C-alpha cells in the first residue's frame, strides 16, 4: 500500500527520503568501524548526523510496556508522524542532543525532554 | 643397514590444505615442502616457501658445514620475509631496514636455479658461505646470478684443495684461507 | 679571537681566528680583541676574517666571542 | 553466511592493516626527522632572542611603529595545517577554532584578513566563503627557512605598510606523541616584549632606531619558523 496513489504525495516522499538517508549511513559503517569519522566529507558527516536522529526517533514507547519501564504509553497519527520526520530532515532539530529522541511519542515530546535535559 | 625414502605427491586446488586427503597425508608423514603457483609464474625456480615448509628429522641430514652455515641464512630469510611487502614505502628507519631489505634481497637471488644441472654439495656450501659473511653487498642484485656462475667457474681451476678438503673431511676449510680465496677471486670479476 | 658564523638552519661555521674584521653597512670595520660591546648591521658581502657569503646577518660583538647571526651564510 | 564472501572479506581487511603499518612506521621516522630539524634550529632562535631582549630596553629605543600598540582597524590570521588528512583531528581543531574566532568578533568581510600555509585550510575557507591574502601549498616534509623567506618577508612587510593593525598566528604545539595543544597568539603587533636581566648596553653603530629598524622583521620571521 506504499503507493502515491492510496497514501498520498507527501507521505510517499517523506518515507523515500527516510530510507535514503538510512541505506547511506548503513553504506558507510566499516569505514567508521576502522577509520573513523574524522576521514569524511562534510555531506557525509550531515548524513550520519541526521541518520542517528532518525533512527532514535522511529523508537517508541507502548502501553503494555509500561509494567517494564515506567511511562504511561503513546499514540500517534499518521500526520503527525509524516510532520515531525519532515522536520527532521529539514535540519530543524540539528542541534539538540542525540539523545533526546528516544522513546517518546511526539516531537514536541521531543523538545521537552531536551528543555528538561538542560539544553 | 639398508633404506627406503618416500617422496609422495599431494595436488591441492587453489591452494587449500584443509581437504580430507591433504590433512590425512600430513600428519603422516616426517614434514612437507610447500610450493607457491605465485612465484612459480613470476619466475622463480623452484617456488619453495620456507615458511610453511619444515623437516622434523632437522640437521641430523646434513653435514657440518651446512649445518655450521645454514642457520645464519635461515634466519636472513625469516627477517626478509616480514618487510618484504612494504618496499614501495622507502624512506624508512636507515639503520636496520633497507640493510636487511638488500640481504634478504641477496639471500632470494642465490635459492633460484634452473631445470637440470643440479649442484655439489661442496659449491652450495661455498656460495651460502660467502652470501652469509657479507661478501656480496658490493655486487648489485642484478648481477648475484652470474656472480655465482663464474665463482663455480673460478674454483674449478683455482679453489681445487677447498672443495677436496670439504669431500674428504665433511668440514668446511680455515676461515683465513676461504677469506683469501673469495678475495682473490673478487678482484677479477667485472661488475657491470 | 674565535668566531661563530650562524645561520637559522643551524651552525655554519666556528672558525678560529687571531684577528677578525667584519664589514657593515655603514662602512668596512676591523675588531680588535678585547673590544667594547659592539652592535651593527651586516651589508651583503664576503666576510674575510683572514686569520663566506652574508646576505642579511646581525653583528654582535662582545668581547668573549664573536657571533654572526647571518641568514643564507655560504661559503 | 557464504565461506567465501567472509574470506573476502577477511582479505580485505588484511591488506587494509598492511597498508595501515607501512603509513605507520614512514611517519615514526617523518617524527625523527622532523624532530632533528627543530633541535637544529633552536640556537639561533635562542641568541636573537637574547640580542632583542638585551637592545630593546630601557635607554630609549621606544616609540617603534612595530613595537607600539595602534587603534585597530583590519587584523590579519596565519593559519599552520596540512595538506592531505590521515591525521586524527590534527586539521578540525585549529580550523575550528579559527572559525569560532572569526565568527565571535570579525563580523565585517573587510575587517579581517587570512593566510594560509596548508591545502586542507585553503580548501576549508573557499567551502565556508570567506577572502584570502595569500595562499603557500605543497610544501615540503622538512622545510626549512629559504622554503617560505619570501612569503613570511611579504606579510611582515605588509604588516609595515599599514594594511593589518593587528596579526594573529593560529597552530598546533607538540607536547607529546599522544598529547596535542590547539595555541594562538598575536605575533606582529607586539603588545608585550621579553626582557632578560643580563642586558649589555653596547655600541651603536648605525644608532638604535635603525638597529631595531633592522632587527625586528628577523624576529618575527624567527617566530613564525618556530612555530
Amino acid at each position: 500500500a506504499l503507493a502515491p496513489e492510496i497514501v498520498g504525495e507527501e507521505h510517499y516522499q517523506v518515507a523515500r527520503k527516510v530510507q535514503q538517508t538510512l541505506q547511506r549511513y548503513k553504506e558507510l559503517q566499516d569505514i567508521i568501524a576502522i577509520l573513523g569519522m574524522d576521514e569524511l566529507s562534510d555531506e557525509d558527516k550531515l548524513v550520519v548526523h541526521r541518520a542517528r536522529r532518525i533512527q532514535f526517533f522511529l523508537s517508541q514507547n507502548f502501553h503494555v510496556a509500561e509494567q517494564f519501564t515506567g511511562q504511561p504509553g503513546s499514540y500517534v497519527p499518521v500526520k503527525e508522524t509524516v510532520r515531525g520526520f519532515k522536520e527532521i530532515l529539514e535540519g530543524k532539530y540539528d542541534h539538540l542532543p542525540e539523545d533526546a529522541f528516544r522513546l517518546v511519542g511526539r516531537i514536541e515530546e521531543v523538545v521537552e525532554k531536551a528543555k528538561a535535559m538542560g539544553v | 643397514g639398508g633404506s627406503l625414502t618416500a617422496l609422495p605427491f599431494v595436488e591441492t586446488q587453489a591452494g587449500d590444505i584443509s581437504a580430507y586427503i591433504p590433512t590425512n597425508v600430513i600428519s603422516i608423514t616426517d614434514g612437507q615442502i610447500f610450493l607457491q603457483s605465485d612465484l612459480f609464474f613470476s619466475g622463480v625456480r623452484p617456488a619453495i616457501n620456507a615458511g610453511l615448509s619444515v623437516s622434523r628429522v632437522g640437521g641430523a641430514a646434513q653435514i657440518k658445514a651446512m649445518k655450521k652455515v645454514a642457520g645464519t641464512l635461515r634466519l636472513d630469510l625469516a627477517a626478509y620475509r616480514e618487510l618484504e611487502a612494504f618496499a614501495q614505502f622507502g624512506s624508512d628507519l636507515d639503520k636496520a631496514t633497507q640493510a636487511k631489505l638488500a640481504r634478504g634481497a641477496r639471500t632470494v637471488e642465490v635459492l633460484k636455479q634452473d631445470l637440470h644441472q643440479p649442484i655439489p654439495v661442496e659449491k652450495q656450501v661455498l656460495i651460502i658461505y660467502a652470501l652469509t659473511r657479507g661478501f656480496l653487498d658490493d655486487i648489485p642484485v642484478e648481477d648475484v646470478r652470474r656472480f655465482e656462475k663464474e665463482f663455480y667457474l673460478f674454483l674449478d681451476q683455482n679453489g681445487q684443495h677447498l672443495l677436496e678438503h670439504i669431500r674428504t673431511t665433511k668440514d668446511l676449510p680455515n676461515e683465513d684461507d676461504l677469506n683469501k680465496a673469495i678475495e682473490a677471486f673478487k678482484k677479477t670479476f667485472v661488475v657491470s | 679571537i674565535h668566531v661563530s658564523v650562524v645561520t637559522p638552519d643551524g651552525p655554519v661555521y666556528e672558525d678560529d681566528v687571531e684577528m677578525v674584521s667584519v664589514k657593515a653597512k655603514s662602512g668596512e670595520l676591523g675588531i680588535l680583541p678585547g673590544h667594547i660591546p659592539l652592535v651593527a648591521p651586516l651589508e651583503i658581502s664576503a666576510a674575510r676574517l683572514k686569520k663566506i657569503a652574508v646576505s642579511g646577518g646581525f653583528l654582535e660583538v662582545r668581547p668573549d666571542k664573536v657571533t654572526i647571526l647571518a641568514q643564507a651564510a655560504e661559503r | 553466511a557464504s565461506l567465501r564472501d567472509i574470506k573476502t572479506r577477511i582479505n580485505a581487511t588484511k591488506k587494509t592493516s598492511q597498508i595501515t603499518k607501512a603509513m605507520e612506521m614512514v611517519s615514526t621516522s617523518k617524527l625523527n626527522r622532523a624532530e632533528q630539524n627543530a633541535k637544529s634550529f633552536v640556537p639561533y632562535m635562542e641568541k636573537i632572542q637574547e640580542v632583542v631582549a638585551n637592545v630593546a630596553l630601557g635607554a630609549g629605543g621606544a616609540s617603534h611603529p612595530m613595537l607600539v600598540s595602534r587603534p585597530v582597524k583590519k587584523t590579519g590570521y596565519l593559519v599552520i595545517t596540512s595538506d592531505r588528512g590521515l591525521a586524527g583531528a590534527y586539521n578540525s581543531n585549529v580550523l575550528r577554532l579559527v572559525y569560532q574566532t572569526i565568527q565571535k568578533r570579525h563580523a565585517s568581510p573587510d575587517e579581517y584578513a587570512i593566510i594560509v600555509i596548508g591545502r586542507v585550510g585553503l580548501s576549508f575557507f573557499r567551502k565556508r566563503n570567506m577572502p584570502v591574502i595569500l595562499d603557500i601549498t605543497r610544501l615540503p616534509d622538512q622545510p626549512s627557512f629559504a622554503d617560505i623567506k619570501e612569503i613570511a618577508r611579504k606579510t611582515v612587510g605588509l604588516f609595515a605598510d599599514g594594511t593589518f593593525d593587528e596579526l594573529y598566528m593560529y597552530y598546533n604545539h607538540y607536547v607529546s606523541a599522544i598529547q596535542q595543544e590547539v595555541t594562538e597568539r598575536k605575533l606582529l603587533p607586539l603588545t608585550d616584549l621579553a626582557e632578560n636581566k643580563q642586558r649589555t648596553v653596547y655600541e651603536f653603530e648605525p644608532s638604535q632606531e635603525e638597529i631595531l629598524d633592522v632587527l625586528l622583521p628577523q624576529y618575527a620571521e624567527s617566530l613564525i619558523y618556530g612555530a
